[PDB]
């Protein structure tokens, strides 16, 4: 208030006047008529009267059991397992980039970012990192040799690659005993399945050579659907495996209807049948139990998806003249990398 | 030159932005998304201060007839008029300047950087050639980063409680409003550090705060926070006739059985207090006239 | 400490100097006009707590008039707001001539300048506080003056550090040097008998005993050389044993 | 408040502190790492309470030690560590003092 | 206390395992200190109020402060003659009854603590959760190196979604519209008249910040609720990686160990939940949920 | 202020302390134990409140800091706000 | 408890506390409590934010006024010149090198 | 306290008394063993630094 | 009443400086492995259930009958930073920064990195202490490689010490002066010894017996021992100690060898005070200032603070699934109301299609980052792609601002560019 | 500094010390500062006078002699930014 501000102004002024002037004279310090300890009756800010201090709080809303159920629901929702934190995929396992100057030579995710640039982009304008310029053969040096550069590199790579969270068996992956991925059984399983989807597999085997722009300007009539949006979700669903969007899924329901029936012939009463139904806009394949598309996987890593997918090379991932492309590929054989 | 390259800042110009630059730095600042490059993060104030650092770095000394801003005589003459001008508070601010900038380097000084040091004012050491030779050999023996004193203070232990976020007094205007209702124990929750270091932060905090309100500090706050330690120093002195502060090498060598603290612990679990302030007030230690004199002996008033 | 009508009412606890016997007073008046506390005589025995330092109850005990009263002391008052104890020699007036019983159970007890000169309540006295009104009349007090009139007749012109010559009062501490937050605890050697006698500083390389050792540590820099050249400040390492070395630093 | 403990650098005189007479110059006594020395009255300007006392209930170890022995038997140049003393020149050259 | 230690430990682990962001422990403890001062500010005035207990029929009247400080004991003189022991146990029972009452109010205000601190940690979990990039999986899914396999038990869950698939709808929008409805109201016929009615002056006071004079405590203006969109705000790992990678590794390492242990908490709370409602058994019988991995 | 355009040919060294020692071939005293054995009287750092009429400690610290800032060229082109 | 009573001033023996009167009422009116739940002691409306009034426990190192006015303003200008360059009211994603 | 139930605050509990304020930098005060020239430190002038 | 002043202690050794700790040893200074949960225990999950043992009885934990949810006190986490320090810190962290290598630490801070052949293998990158070598006494012993061939094997004793705490002594036999010196220095860095200098001396008489030399280290007011033994104790940093050997220097055997060996043997036999205490299971008076935060939190957990919420466990169990994950064509529009139009410009994790929404300029910038990948023959053509066309023009691949081409090195016609990139913008 | 230590020992001394400072001791200290020409000290001291307890009580006053002598010091003595009445020109300063 005015009282507070004024007591404060006199406090600051008699503590140092020369700061409250416009041409501040020299402020050397002189004696206090109180005694060598006048800070005892000058010190600290001014203090308010206590009854007002403690009472003068205006009544506060009783945020009620309603909002409480809301918020407790918020947390008991987020507490759920986000997917990969248990087993981090090479992208999060290798995205490391230390601001330290010893880190950048051994380009950390060199070979992984190479694999990603080889698989998921065109060979015509893209990068590739080399174990030649990379220090230790590009790979980490063995244990006994380097006086500790490779030591601390392995250790930072470890601690950035450690997986945390509960897994499907009920233990952090470094629990004392409950082992995971024993003899690489998880990548064994994920090979022996692959992340392969009925619906997009059928869309493939239907189009099977068409240019996506061609198919899209087909299925979108003049006013029926926007080619922008339908292309967008078409792609983001085709590669980078997602659940197909609402509009694109209905366009599929109409366009694939022949292959949809050919999938829906021999069902008995009880088995699943690929039913492109979007009763609720929940695209989670565990919400549909993986029927709105033929997906095992309730959420696939976009990039391991796209890795298997681009290894499925029926798409024209090589713009070359064709007989040359196949001649080079055959002659340079199966070890072409 | 000083007015020019320090106080006449407007005569400085920054790298003028492009508009893709403006929009994109806005877009990757006002929301830091995933997987950003490291090229969007160098701010214009850090850039202004780095440019002034380069100004002071490339200031050179010699007769001003050449392209030089000034000679050693000109510069130290200005220094002398100024250092005579300095009053108390001027000298507080200057000695803090020394303490934060130079003084931490005097301990990391090296007989390797004698060349670079004399380079600062462009002096010429007596053996400049024998130096350049060996100093080059030593600087060869270690990484170019391992020997540049421009980068020998770049890590701080306990990187979570930095000092840049304590120059604003935590809940300042709540304990500047009744510092009898606000002991150290109400804010010793604000820092997840050891207890002694937390009280140490708190007293430095009250100081930053009183200084900034430009009011007199209460130099009895360190005493009122470390009263136990205060009286223990007083009795340590009175016992072993020394002055200063007691160091752990002088402590008693009593070994307490595993559960010495049960008596104190039940007295603490049961003792309730008429209200909060009797529960925690700074004179809950002081029990006898010996305690009160060992406390207020320093305070002859 | 509160005002209900400007007049200040402090809460304190009067205590025998040994804090053995104590008597609280909820809301007492603060008149910066009587230079002594006037408590009722009945407490001369409630707070007479005969300790050793004070053989009898108090130290000073003198029949005074204002003879009405017994001026007694020293009694350790402690005001709620303040953390410093306020030691007084209160007048102990009897309740007969001066029936201090104002209302039902109230008392009409007032805290004196004898105290306000020891509390942070003093800052309420220099013009601007809550007691500069009630201050008695004298030439250094204009009663109803504007506080700003007094500050400007003394030399108030602008804000605090408004004109840019006066530094900012909050760059006054651009850094608090708390050693375990920043770069660890110093390496503390001594040259002497003790930590408190000897000094921080080893003897520089220029000593008579160190120059052979420094010459060797120069030319044969890779073998290990006997000498006192180590107990010097100049050392072979890039790191010289100059004081306040932070031995646990992350990056030295 | 610290006492004025005995056998400081300042308390002690020469023939005790060092082992030669050393002038008591009130100006520029470099050996006491001292620059000037205004000598106002001992206890006049300090406050009165600070006059805590004079402690000397310990050993003047610079000057006299308990159980003195030649630190190093060989060579003969060593006594106890309380025999600090510079070198005595041969026949003493006495200038004329202006 | 450990309710809010558990809560914020799980929120820490959240804002990291749900987004590559770290909360600054400066903040982590500013939160707990705000709850602790919540409790100090309750306890303050709780110590200006009384609870009165009374022993048999009300013969012993014990006057107490809700924290449990016995202040007075008015006794019936038919109790002075019981004994020394039975006097003790009777005043003790009267104390105990008063303590029951005070602790009844103490727990009636600790729910207010829960609720203010909850309104506090709202915009933080609402930050991590009420953004287009917020998604979980079913807790039964065998999360594989490349994604999430499926569950086998209890088919067809009900995947919710807390967010409008439409354009963005944020609380700042809702509150600005709240004041606009308030504005149109205080313009409207029932508006301007109810505002001159007590029901309106009461609302104005108990909820009008912009009307606090120069000096009054409290919000001195109107505030939009807070916005902390995690997946669109690198919180601390930026600063940590810039300054030093050591602090980065350990700060993220703690956040991860914290979420890991809140997971272990859900796991053992579930474990008892099952041994309660008959799902599980008191000693391992189903090893192949651990031994086939 | 108070300017006169004087000159200076020999500045000191940089008082970094670590200026080489003038090397010597032999020692005038071939006794090394004398550096290990030399006691002295005590350096009582504070006697009572360490008050002295001239400000003998603060003054000297200021006069050392002054010239060391001079030689260090105020010590800020090295780094002040590179952070 | 015996010492809680002592420091509580001993038992004040008041005759006839819970003893009832013929008409069923008690003599010596009982002691009455004044306790409830405090309704204005949310700590957040207390230790609020310093410059804005968002009274909670979250730190947000804000931006100075001016360095947000000019900042955001010229961001708006730069966006209106990059994305909508020819001033037709249309946001052209493909402005020229010069825009 | 008289009863013996007070929560004892003794000096066993007293933590370290930390150097709250950095004292002042201790610049190397010159001695008779810091003489750039082995001449002033003879056997005939210097018997020790102080 | 202790007329031993603490203010007059310690025997001055001239210039020899000995370290003193302000409060506690620099090892036990830092506690990252315990404030930051970097330990085998936090890793190995077992036992993290106990922090939530309280949920044994669901009704009880919701009821909060006893505040004692904590494994060790009132809370699961009460004084995790102080109270646990009460235990004699026998095995302290020490120096644990991997900021710069062990090698570069040893190198910046020690005169041993200069002398690599000297430190044996174990200690190599370790030390941060400037070791002063003091060569006690060389000798010469004839070595008979054969009856006819004899060599002069000089035999050194030396002690490499720094009063900062660390000092070992090595004796060696080798044919030459400097080779025996090096051999002994490496044997010393093998026999390195340290000392808990928190007590700045022995706190009880250590009566050891080295290889024939009866040693007694005892407490004195100040280092009162031989010139050699005293410089050894100062090489350890003992301010208050005193060693006596054989009872007197006429008592045989005496030799520089036996003296160095005996004193180092005694300093080895010495036990720390914290180690003495812990060995007796007892809390040392010195460290009880750590339980004072916990004692105070006891005394201040009265009433409201001990009051724990009713029914609120803090464990808000998993129940359902949430998916705010929108289709990318939609999140491309989602924040357009709330933040800048096209929020999601270029986050790969966010936008499942990584390129969409961007203006061609920023895409060109991604491409400027990207480099020229080699051209196989099929890809190589006598046609001049806009790459070399704009090379010949020299202007820029960033000049074509209005032209919706973004990647000129694509061998696709102008509309083929604009169609492969029409889906996006 | 000697007169300052005298002033404080006059406050404190139990035998010869006076509880409230006398306008004699105050004017005497003023004239000490006026003697040794301490600009900043004299300013702070006049201010701490304006703020004392004795001043406020009106027991100790700033005499006309005090005001005029202190003003004369603040004139003769040199300012850090300003020319004070008491700067004597140099005919040669036209050099610069």
């Amino acid at each position: 208030t005015k009282e507070y501000k004024d007591r404060l102004l006199s406090k600051q002024f008699f503590h140092n006047p020369q700061a409250f002037e416009v041409i501040p004279d020299r402020r050397d310090r002189a004696v206090t008529f109180g005694g060598k300890w006048e800070y005892q009756r000058t010190h600290g800010l001014p203090t308010v009267d206590r009854n007002e201090l403690e009472n003068g709080w205006s009544e506060v809303e009783a945020v009620t059991d309603a909002e409480m159920h809301v918020i407790e629901q918020a947390l008991r929702d987020i507490s759920g397992r986000r997917p990969g934190n248990f087993i981090k995929s090479p992208t999060k396992k290798n995205t490391l980039q230390l601001n330290e100057s010893w880190w950048e030579p051994l380009e950390f995710g060199w070979e992984q970012h190479n694999k990603e640039q080889k698989a998921l982009v065109d060979p015509t304008e893209q990068r590739l990192i080399d174990s030649a310029s990379l220090p230790f053969g590009g790979k980490i040096p063995p244990f006994g040799t380097t006086i500790g550069i490779g030591e601390r590199i392995r250790e930072i790579a470890e601690d950035y690659a450690k997986g945390f969270g509960l897994g499907p068996h009920g233990h952090s992956p470094s629990h004392d005993t409950c082992q995971y991925n024993t003899l690489n059984a998880e990548e064994d399983r994920v090979r022996e399945l692959g992340y392969k989807d009925a619906l997009v597999r059928l869309f493939d085997e239907k189009m099977a050579d068409k240019d996506v722009h061609q198919w899209a300007v087909e299925q979108c009539a003049d006013g029926e659907a926007d080619v922008r949006q339908l292309l967008l979700s078409l792609h983001e669903w085709r590669e980078r495996g997602r659940p197909p969007s609402l509009m694109l899924l209905q366009v599929l329901s109409k366009y694939l209807e022949q292959e949809i029936a050919a999938f829906n012939e021999g069902v008995p009463s009880s088995v699943p049948k690929l039913s492109l139904q979007t009763v609720d806009g929940t695209l989670s394949p565990s919400g549909n139990s993986g029927e709105r598309s033929g997906t095992i996987w309730a959420d696939v890593e976009p990039t391991a998806y796209a890795l298997q997918y681009a290894s499925q090379a029926n798409h024209s991932s090589l713009d070359e003249p064709f007989i040359l492309q196949l001649l080079k590929s055959a002659q340079l054989g199966g070890r072409n990398a | 030159w000083y007015l020019q390259n320090i106080l006449s800042v407007e005569l400085l110009k920054l790298p003028s932005r492009t508009n893709a630059e403006k929009v994109a730095i806005y877009r990757n600042q006002k929301h830091s998304l995933s997987s950003k490059k490291k090229g969007e993060a160098a701010q214009d104030d850090e850039i202004l201060a780095n440019i002034i650092k380069e100004r002071w770095r490339t200031l050179e000394f010699g007769d001003r007839d050449a392209g030089y801003p000034c000679t050693f005589s000109d510069y130290i003459q200005f220094l002398n008029e100024w250092f005579k001008s300095l009053d108390e508070e001027g000298m507080q601010r200057l000695r803090e300047h020394f303490d934060r900038r130079i003084r931490p380097l005097l301990a990391v000084m090296s007989p390797v950087d004698i060349l670079w040091l004399e380079a600062l004012t462009q002096n010429s050491p007596h053996n400049k050639e024998q130096l350049q030779r060996r100093i080059a050999f030593q600087t060869s023996l270690g990484t170019p980063e391992f020997f540049d004193m421009s980068k020998r203070l770049r890590y701080e232990i306990n990187e979570d409680y930095k000092v840049r976020d304590e120059l604003g007094p935590e809940l300042f205007a709540l304990w500047s409003k009744a510092p009898e209702r606000w002991p150290p124990e109400r804010l010793s929750k604000m820092y997840g550090l050891d207890f002694t270091l937390v009280r140490k932060i708190l007293v430095w905090h009250h100081f930053k705060a009183c200084y900034d309100a430009c009011v007199e500090p209460d130099w009895t706050l360190p005493k009122r926070l470390f009263a136990l330690e205060w009286i223990r120093d007083v009795r340590a002195r009175k016992h072993g006739l020394f002055y200063g502060k007691m160091r752990f090498a002088e402590q008693k060598i009593t070994f307490y059985s595993d559960r010495f603290l049960f008596r104190d612990l039940v007295n603490r679990r049961e003792a309730s207090y008429a209200n909060v302030w009797e529960m925690d007030d700074p004179y809950r230690f002081l029990q006898t006239e010996q305690d009160y004199e060992d406390y207020w002996g320093d305070n002859y008033d | 400490f509160r005002m209900k009508g400007g007049e200040m009412f402090v809460e304190y606890k009067i205590m025998s100097r040994d804090h053995r016997r104590s008597i609280r007073v909820e809301d007492a008046i603060v008149d910066p006009s009587v230079a002594r506390t006037v408590v009722p005589l009945s407490w001369l025995e409630q707070l007479r707590s005969p300790s050793l330092r004070l053989h009898t109850g108090y130290h000073m005990e003198e029949a005074v008039y204002v003879p009405n009263a017994i001026l007694a002391g020293p009694v350790v008052l402690s005001i709620t707001g303040q953390s410093v104890p306020v030691v007084l020699n209160p007048y102990f007036v009897p309740d007969d001539t001066w029936g201090i019983r104002r209302n039902r159970d109230e008392w009409d007890l007032r805290l004196g300048m004898d105290a306000i000169e020891q509390c942070t309540l003093f800052s309420e006295l220099r013009p601007g506080g809550l007691l500069y009104n009630k201050l008695p009349s004298s030439q250094n007090v204009t009663r109803h003056e504007p506080v700003r009139a007094t500050l400007q007749r003394y030399g108030m012109k602008c804000g605090l550090a408004e004109s840019p010559l006066v530094p900012r009062p909050w760059t006054r501490m651009r850094y608090m040097f708390i050693d375990e937050l920043q770069r660890g605890p110093k390496l503390t050697e001594f040259v002497g008998h003790n930590p408190r006698n000897g000094t921080q500083w080893r003897f520089s390389q220029h000593s008579k005993y160190f120059r052979i050792g420094v010459w060797r540590e120069t030319i044969r820099r890779n073998d290990m050389n006997e000498g006192l050249h180590g107990h010097s400040s100049w050392q072979k390492s890039p790191q010289q044993a100059v004081p306040e070395v932070r031995l646990m630093a992350p990056y030295p | 408040w610290a006492p004025n403990m005995e056998w400081g650098i300042e308390n002690t005189p020469s023939q005790e502190q060092y082992q030669e007479h050393v002038p008591d110059t009130p100006d520029a006594d470099f050996r006491k790492q001292r620059r000037i020395q205004s000598r106002p009255v001992k206890w006049f300007y300090e406050s009165h309470y600070t006059r805590t006392g004079n402690f000397a209930g310990f050993q003047p170890l610079r000057f006299m030690q308990r159980r003195t022995e030649r630190e190093v038997r060989w060579p003969d140049v060593i006594n106890a560590a309380v025999q600090i003393q510079k070198r005595k020149p041969d026949a003493y050259i006495f200038k004329a003092i202006p | 206390m450990e309710v809010y230690r558990r809560i914020t430990e799980r929120v820490r682990g959240a804002l990291w395992a749900h987004h590559g962001r770290l909360m600054s422990e400066r903040q982590f403890h500013r939160i707990l200190a705000y709850v602790y001062n919540n409790k100090y500010e309750h306890q303050i005035r709780f110590d200006r109020m009384e609870v009165v207990g009374r022993a048999w029929e009300g013969r012993v009247e014990v006057v107490t402060t809700p924290a449990g400080y016995l202040k007075r004991v008015r006794v019936n003189p038919c109790l002075e003659e019981l004994s020394s022991y039975r006097q003790q146990q009777l005043i003790l029972a009267a104390y105990a009854d008063a303590c029951a009452q005070g602790r009844r109010l103490m727990e009636k205000a600790e729910i207010n603590i829960y609720k203010q601190f909850l309104k506090d940690l709202k915009p933080i979990v609402m930050g991590i959760r009420d953004n287009p990039e917020f998604y979980t999986v079913p807790e039964d899914s065998v999360e594989t190196v490349g994604g999430t396999l499926h569950m086998g038990q209890g088919p067809t869950p009900t995947t919710y979604r807390t967010i409008p698939a439409a354009k963005a709808h944020i609380p700042v929008d809702e509150i600005r519209a709240r004041q606009e409805w308030e504005k149109k109201w205080l313009n409207s016929p029932q508006g301007q008249s109810w505002a001159l009615t007590l029901r309106g002056k009461r609302y104005f006071a108990l909820h009008g910040p912009q009307y606090r004079p120069r000096g009054a405590p409290g919000a001195k203006k109107v505030t939009m609720p807070l916005d902390l969109p995690a997946p669109y705000t690198s919180m601390d790992e930026r600063r940590l990686l810039k300054k030093n990678w050591m602090a980065y590794l350990d700060n993220k390492h703690v956040a991860e160990v914290m979420w890991t242990r809140a997971k272990i908490a859900d796991r053992e709370k579930l474990q008892r939940r099952l041994q309660e409602t008959g799902q599980a058994w008191h000693r391992p019988i189903n090893k192949e949920a651990v031994s086939r991995w | 202020m108070k300017y006169a355009d004087l000159e200076l040919t020999t500045r000191g060294e940089f008082p970094h302390g670590m200026k080489e020692p003038g090397f010597v071939k032999k020692l005038d005293q071939n006794i090394p134990w004398y550096f290990s054995t030399y006691r002295s009287m005590y350096h009582w750092p504070i006697t009572g409140d360490n008050w002295s009429d001239l400000n003998e400690a603060e003054k000297h610290h200021d006069l050392h800091m002054f010239y060391t800032l001079a030689w260090w060229k105020l010590g800020e082109g090295i780094f002040d706000a590179n952070d | 408890i015996s010492d809680m009573v002592e420091d509580a001033g001993g038992l004040e023996v008041v005759p006839g506390l819970g003893e009832l009167d013929a008409k069923g009422t008690p003599v010596v009116p009982p002691l009455q409590s004044n306790a409830h739940v405090p309704q204005n002691v949310s700590f957040y409306e207390m230790a609020r934010h310093p410059w804005e009034d968002a009274a909670s426990s979250w730190r947000r190192d804000g931006f100075t006024e001016g360095s947000l006015a000019n900042y955001e303003a010229q961001y708006r200008a730069a966006e209106r010149a990059v994305y909508d360059e020819e001033g037709r009211g249309g946001h052209n994603y493909w402005p020229s090198r010069e825009a | 306290y008289a009863r013996g139930q007070h929560p004892s605050y003794d000096m066993v509990y007293a933590g370290p008394m930390p150097e709250i304020f950095p004292n002042r930098y201790d610049f190397r005060k010159p001695t008779r063993w810091d003489f750039h020239d082995i001449e002033k430190q003879g056997k005939y002038k210097t018997s020790g630094p102080y | 009443k202790n007329l031993n002043s603490w203010y007059a202690k310690g025997t001055m050794r001239g210039g020899v400086p000995r370290i003193y700790y302000a409060w506690m040893r620099p090892g036990s200074f830092t506690r990252r492995r315990f404030e930051k949960m970097r330990n085998p225990f936090v890793d190995l999950e077992t036992g993290t259930s106990l922090y939530f043992r309280d949920t044994r009885d669901s009704a009880e934990a919701v009821a909060h009958a006893a505040d004692s949810k904590g494994l060790k006190g009132m809370d699961n986490a009460i004084d995790l930073y102080n109270e646990y320090r009460i235990v004699p810190d026998l095995y302290p962290e020490g120096f644990q920064w991997k900021h710069k290598l062990n090698t570069e630490y040893n190198q910046w801070r020690s005169n041993t990195w200069l002398t690599p052949d000297l430190i044996p293998q174990e200690h190599r990158g370790r030390f941060l202490c400037n070791f002063q070598l003091n060569i006690v006494a060389y000798d010469m012993r004839v070595v008979k490689f054969s009856p006819k061939d004899h060599r002069q094997w000089i035999y050194c004793v030396l002690y490499v010490g720094s009063g900062k705490g660390i000092a070992g002594w090595g004796r060696a036999v080798a044919p030459s002066t400097q080779e025996a010196k090096k051999e002994a220095i490496r044997e010393a860095f093998s026999n390195i010894i340290a000392v808990d200098l928190e007590q700045e001396g022995p706190m009880y008489p250590v009566r050891v017996n080295a290889d024939g030399v009866r040693v007694l280290l005892y407490p004195a007011k100040r280092i009162v021992a031989n010139f050699r033994v005293a410089d050894i104790l100062c090489a350890f940093g003992f301010q208050h100690a005193g060693c006596r050997i054989n009872l007197k220097a006429t008592n045989n055997p005496k030799s520089p060898t036996h003296t160095v060996e005996g004193v180092f043997e005694a300093v080895k036999a010495l036990r720390s005070v914290s180690e003495i205490a812990a060995s007796r299971g007892k809390v040392p008076h010195s460290l009880i200032y750590n339980i004072y935060p916990y004692l105070e939190e006891i005394r201040r957990r009265k009433g409201m603070m001990a009051m724990h919420p009713p029914g609120k466990d803090g464990l808000l169990m998993p129940d359902r699934v949430v998916d705010n994950r929108l289709p990318d064509h939609l999140k491309k529009g989602y924040y357009d109301d709330v933040y800048w139009k096209d929020f999601f410009a270029g986050s790969r994790e966010h936008l499942n299609e990584p390129k969409m929404g961007l203006r061609g300029d920023e895409m060109r910038q991604r491409l400027e980052s990207a480099q020229s990948r080699p051209i196989s023959s099929s890809t190589g053509s006598g046609r001049r792609t806009l790459e070399d066309v704009l090379k010949r023009l020299g202007k820029t691949t960033k000049d074509l601002g209005s032209i919706p081409i973004v990647n000129p090195r694509l061998d696709i016609k102008l509309p083929t560019h604009i169609k492969r990139n029409y889906s996006l913008h | 500094r000697r007169a300052e230590a005298l002033w404080y020992r006059a406050t404190e001394d139990p035998y010869f010390g006076t509880p409230q400072h006398t306008q004699r001791q105050a004017e005497a200290l003023l004239r000490v500062y006026v003697q040794t020409k301490q600009r900043g000290k004299a300013i702070d001291f006049m201010n701490a006078l304006r703020g004392s307890k004795e001043f406020l009580l009106g027991s100790i006053c700033i005499t006309p002699e005090m005001q005029e002598s202190y003003d004369r010091l603040l004139d003769t003595t040199p300012h850090p930014h300003l020319l004070t009445n008491g700067f004597t020109l140099e005919s040669n300063a036209a050099k610069y």
